[PDB]
C-alpha cells in the first residue's frame, strides 16, 4: 500500500521556462519509479522509466531524478505542446499505483474572445424546445463571464457552459454557453444577447440577434 | 510497431459483468517479457492498476478489486479480456489496456474505452445546425447516452478551425456538445454515437 | 559436464522440457543458458509432451554451476520454493537474455527462493518480478555474490515486504544482516 503524493497539483509558467514537478513515495521504492504525460484527451504515455531514463522519442528536454522516497520530474524549456498532466507510477511491489497527477499549463500574452451567437433551429422548435448557443473562441486568460439576457433580462439558471483544455499551439481557450428555453417562452420574447466579459476587451461585447429575422 | 485496441459495451446495468477485450496488433502476446496489463481512470479515483496476466497463466489483482475481477489471456487471435463482476457507479471510468514489460514500466496504451455504469437506457443524438442570423457554424449534439460521441467535419479533411467542446450532463441525465467551426463550399459535420448506433451527416447553411 | 539450452543435445529446444531432462543425471556443469518455460507444466499440444513432474525437478540438485543464464518463468504449483538448485554455486553469466540479465525469475508462485548454496553471480543482472507469494528476496545482500561493478537487482512488482512479516516469514534470528533464501536457520549466508 505505497502512496505517491505529487507536488504541486497544478501550475503554469510560459514558454522556455524551467519546470520541475515533485513525486514523494510513503516508503523506500529504490529507483522503480516512472513519469507518465497525459496530454488532454489523449492516453498517458511514458517519458522517463527507472527514475532517470529517457525513453526513445521522447524530447531531450524531459528529464527525472531520484531515489528512495523523493523524485523530481522536470521539464529544462517548457514548450506549448507539453500542455498535459503528469503522472508518476512505482512498481517496487504489489500493488501498483500512480501518483495524484499535476497538471501544466502555458502562460501567454492575453487574447481576446472572438464572440458568435447562434439562434435555435426550425428543425429543434419543432420538437419543443429551444437552445441558443454563445461562443468564445480563443481567448487567454481561461477565466471569462457569459451574461445571457433575453429582451434586456439577465437570465440566469438556464444556461450551462463548457471550456475546451487549453490549445497545444497557440496557448488559447474556447467556451461554448448553451441557452436552453422552452419552444412556448422562446416565441413570447424578440431579442436574444449574450455579452461577455474579458481582460482582453476594455468593454464588454454583446453580440444579439431578432428572432425571426 | 505493436498496437493495443479496446472492444467492449460502454453501458453496462449495476450489478452486472462488464467485459472488455484487447487485441493486439503487430506482435504477439506470447512474449514472456511483458505483463498484459488493464488500467483504469475516473474522476476520484485517478489512474488505478486493475492487474495483469502473464503469458503462463499467472495473474496478479489489485486487491480493491481481487473479489470481482478476472483476466484471461488467449494467445491464438493474440487478445486478452477483462471481467469485472457486480459492477456499481464506482466503476464508471476510462478503461485501459497496457502493455507493462517485466523491466517496470507501461510502455504500450491502448486508445481507451468509456465504460459508463447506469440503469438507465442507451438514447441516440439529435444534430441542429449552428448557423448565424471569420464567421463561424456548427453542429449541436443534444440529448444522448451514454457517453462518448465522436464528431468530425468533412469525413476528416476539415480540421484546422474545428472545436468540440466537452459534453455536458443536463438535467434530464442526458447528454449534449457542440462542435464548431471558423471559417473565413460545403461544411458537414460527422456524428458517431456507436452506443446507440447513431451516425448522422449534417450539412450546415 | 553437459551443455545448456540451445547448444548440442539441445539444437532445437526451447525450454527443459519432458524429453530432454533425462540428459541432466549426475551433471555437475551446463556449459550454456537453462530455459524454464511455461511449456514445461502446460505441456506441448503439437509435440504431444506431457507436463514435467513436478517430482522430477529434483534432478537439477547436482547442478553446481552455469556458464550462462539462468531463466526461470515457470516453476509446479506444488513447490513451495526452488531447492531443485539447492545445489547451484556459481552462475558465470557470459551470454545474458537480452545481454543483461543472469538470473531472471519471473512470475512465480514460489514462497522462497532457497537458492541457499548460490554463492557466486559472475557478471549480469538479477531481475525478479511477478511473484505474489515471494518472500526473502529483498533482504538478500546482492553484493556478496556479484563479481562485476555495476550488476544490479530488479525486485520488482513482487510480494510486499510487510506481506512476508505479517506470516512471521523472515530470517532467523540467528545469522547476519545480509538477508536468507528461507525461514530455517539453514538459509543463512553468514552469521
Amino acid at each position: 500500500d505505497i502512496q505517491m503524493t505529487q507536488s504541486p497539483s497544478s501550475l503554469s509558467a510560459s514558454v522556455g521556462d524551467r519546470v520541475t514537478i515533485t513525486c514523494q513515495a510513503s516508503q523506500d521504492i529504490s529507483n522503480y519509479l516512472n513519469w507518465y504525460q497525459q496530454k488532454p484527451g489523449k492516453a498517458p504515455k511514458l517519458l522517463i522509466y527507472d527514475a532517470s531514463n529517457l525513453e526513445t522519442g521522447v524530447p531531450s528536454r524531459f528529464s527525472g531524478s531520484g531515489s528512495g522516497t523523493d523524485f523530481t520530474f522536470t521539464i529544462s524549456s517548457l514548450q506549448p505542446e507539453d500542455i498535459a498532466t503528469y503522472f508518476c507510477q512505482h512498481f517496487d511491489h504489489l500493488p501498483l499505483a500512480f501518483g495524484g497527477g499535476t497538471k501544466v499549463e502555458i502562460k501567454r500574452t492575453v487574447a481576446a474572445p472572438s464572440v458568435f451567437i447562434f439562434p435555435p433551429s426550425d428543425e429543434q422548435l419543432k420538437s419543443g424546445t429551444a437552445s441558443v448557443v454563445c461562443l468564445l473562441n480563443n481567448f487567454y486568460p481561461r477565466e471569462a463571464k457569459v451574461q445571457w439576457k433575453v429582451d434586456n433580462a439577465l437570465q440566469s439558471g438556464n444556461s450551462q457552459e463548457s471550456v475546451t483544455e487549453q490549445d497545444s499551439k497557440d496557448s488559447t481557450y474556447s467556451l461554448s454557453s448553451t441557452l436552453t428555453l422552452s419552444k412556448a417562452d422562446y416565441e413570447k420574447h424578440k431579442v436574444y444577447a449574450c455579452e461577455v466579459t474579458h481582460q482582453g476587451l476594455s468593454s464588454p461585447v454583446t453580440k444579439s440577434f431578432n428572432r425571426g429575422e | 510497431q505493436v498496437q493495443l485496441q479496446e472492444s467492449g459495451p460502454g453501458l453496462v446495468k449495476p450489478s452486472e459483468t462488464l467485459s472488455l477485450t484487447c487485441t493486439v496488433s503487430g506482435g504477439s502476446v506470447s512474449s514472456g517479457d511483458y505483463y498484459w496489463t488493464w488500467i483504469r481512470q475516473s474522476p476520484g479515483k485517478g489512474l488505478e492498476w486493475i492487474g495483469h496476466i502473464y503469458y503462463s497463466g499467472n495473474t496478479n489483482y489489485n486487491p480493491s478489486l481481487k473479489s470481482r475481477l478476472t483476466i484471461s489471456i488467449d494467445t491464438s487471435k493474440t487478445q486478452f479480456s477483462l471481467k469485472l463482476s457486480s459492477v456499481t457507479a464506482a466503476d464508471t471510468a476510462i478503461y485501459y489496456c497496457v502493455r507493462d514489460r517485466v523491466t517496470g514500466a507501461f510502455d504500450i496504451w491502448g486508445q481507451g474505452t468509456m465504460v459508463t455504469v447506469s440503469s438507465a437506457s442507451t438514447k441516440g443524438p439529435s444534430v441542429f445546425p449552428l448557423a448565424p442570423c471569420t464567421a463561424a457554424l456548427g453542429c449541436l449534439v443534444k440529448d444522448y447516452f451514454p457517453e462518448p460521441v465522436t464528431v468530425s467535419w468533412n469525413s476528416g479533411a476539415l480540421t484546422s478551425g474545428v472545436h468540440t467542446f466537452p459534453a455536458v450532463l443536463q438535467s434530464s441525465g442526458l447528454y449534449s456538445l457542440s462542435s464548431v467551426v471558423t471559417v473565413p463550399q460545403t461544411y458537414t459535420c460527422n456524428v458517431d454515437h456507436k452506443p446507440s448506433n447513431t451516425k448522422v451527416d449534417k450539412t450546415v447553411e | 559436464v553437459c551443455n545448456g539450452i540451445g547448444i548440442g543435445e539441445f539444437k532445437d529446444s526451447l525450454s527443459i522440457d519432458a524429453t530432454n531432462i533425462k540428459h541432466f543425471k549426475n551433471c555437475t556443469s551446463i556449459s550454456g543458458d537453462l530455459h524454464i518455460l511455461p511449456v514445461a507444466f502446460r505441456g506441448d499440444s503439437f509435440t504431444h509432451t506431457p507436463p514435467l513432474d513436478p517430482q522430477e525437478l529434483d534432478i537439477l540438485k547436482t547442478v553446481k554451476e552455469i556458464t550462462g543464464f539462468l531463466l526461470i518463468q515457470a516453476w509446479p504449483e506444488n513447490r513451495t520454493d526452488l531447492h531443485a538448485f539447492e545445489n547451484l554455486e556459481i552462475i558465470r553469466g557470459r551470454t545474458k537474455q537480452h545481454g543483461q540479465f543472469s538470473l531472471a525469475v519471473v512470475s512465480l508462485d514460489i514462497t522462497s527462493l532457497g537458492l541457499r548454496s548460490l554463492k557466486e553471480i559472475s557478471d549480469g543482472d538479477v531481475i525478479i518480478s511477478g511473484n505474489k507469494n515471494l518472500c526473502y528476496a529483498n533482504t538478500i545482500n546482492w553484493k556478496k555474490l556479484f563479481g562485476t561493478s555495476g550488476q544490479k537487482t530488479k525486485i520488482i512488482s513482487n510480494r510486499g515486504e510487510n506481506s512476508c512479516k505479517a506470516t512471521g516469514q523472515v530470517c532467523h534470528a540467528l545469522c547476519s544482516p545480509e538477508g536468507c533464501w528461507g525461514p530455517e536457520p539453514r538459509d543463512c549466508v553468514s552469521h
